[PDB]
């Protein structure tokens, strides 16, 4: 039923000529995002993937000890809507990346992302200012669907513009050392790359709608590492931005990076279909 | 690594 896999799921982590298009899910989230992300399958006789619990924002199991002293976090003084250079959250960032419609400039470095520092709680300005963007949350219209050949896969509904931001990584943040015994690596997220005291993001038991993002060796998303409600830098949170414009109907990709590849490439090839695929 | 990741 639409909880069985679900509570299976639970009780693991616990214990560790086409069909007409049918509707297999209203919503995914059950609620919990700002709009709804229905499931759909236009392919087969699969129902909608339940074998994880979907979670709006990450979780814990074993504790992870995140430095959340209020007094800790950096803030800023402003008294316009932090669009200017004495935003110290804007220059924690380089600058304020947003423009007015909470879009990446066009100045984004893409290829190497600067950290985001958006505003938070501690700050002087108000909760609708412009360094605040991540923090509000899914706004796109998403569809979890069924692809042909790569299993589930994520589309967005309607044109999405360059540098706006889809979606957030959300899971189970764990050691290094837990995640290199995880039985199922496939939705590992590390946060960060060097060696030593590093933390990742496993989305297999607990996760949103980015588990389903496919690989693309030519992406349409690139993950950012931003900071709101606190400032540890062990803990970057996952922001996706589109990095063209995503016109209605298209699936959602990233490119997954090379600790990915050097593992999986060995069991499979990539079937993104580019001409310039670095995977297959 | 002994597992995959994926990395931004
Ligand atoms: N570009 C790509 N080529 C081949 N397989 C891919 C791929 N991108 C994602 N996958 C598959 O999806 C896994 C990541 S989880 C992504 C969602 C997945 N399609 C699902 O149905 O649950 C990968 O380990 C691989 O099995
Ligand atoms: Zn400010
Ligand atoms: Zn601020
Ligand atoms: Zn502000
Ligand atoms: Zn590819």
């Amino acid at each position: 039923g639409s909880n069985s896999q679900v509570w299976s799921a639970l009780q693991m982590s616990k214990a560790l000529p086409s069909p007409v298009e049918r509707i297999v899910s209203r919503d995914i989230a059950r609620g919990y995002e700002r709009i709804p992300i229905p499931c759909v399958n236009a392919v087969d006789s699969e129902p909608c993937p339940s074998n994880y619990k979907y979670v709006s924002q990450n979780c814990v199991t074993s504790p992870m000890n995140i430095d959340r002293n209020i007094t800790h976090l950096q803030y800023c003084v402003c008294i316009d809507d932090c669009s200017s250079s004495n935003c110290m959250c804007g220059q924690l960032s380089m600058r304020c990346w947003y423009d007015k419609d909470g879009r990446l400039l066009p100045e984004f470095n893409m290829a190497e992302p600067p950290l985001i520092f958006e505003c938070n709680h501690a700050c002087s300005c108000w909760r609708n200012c412009r360094n605040r963007v991540v923090q509000n949350g899914l706004r796109a219209r998403l569809q979890l669907y069924r692809t042909r050949d790569m299993g589930w896969g994520v589309r967005s509904l309607q044109d999405i513009p360059p540098g706006t931001f889809v979606c957030e990584y959300v899971g189970e943040l764990i050691s290094d050392s837990e995640a290199d015994v995880r039985e199922e690596d496939s939705y590992l997220f590390d946060l960060d790359n060097k060696d030593g005291e590093v933390y990742c993001i496993d989305a297999r038991f607990y996760g949103n709608v980015s588990r389903f993002i496919n690989h693309h060796c030519e992406p349409n998303l690139v993950p950012v590492r931003v900071f709101m409600a606190h400032q540890d830098l062990r803990f970057p949170r996952i922001a996706f931005f589109s990095t063209r414009l995503i016109e209605a109907g298209e699936q959602l990709g990233f490119d997954y990076g090379e600790r990915f590849w050097d593992i999986k490439g060995k069991l499979f090839s990539c079937r993104c279909g580019s001409p310039k695929c670095r995977h297959s | 690594k002994q597992t995959a990741r994926k990395s931004t």
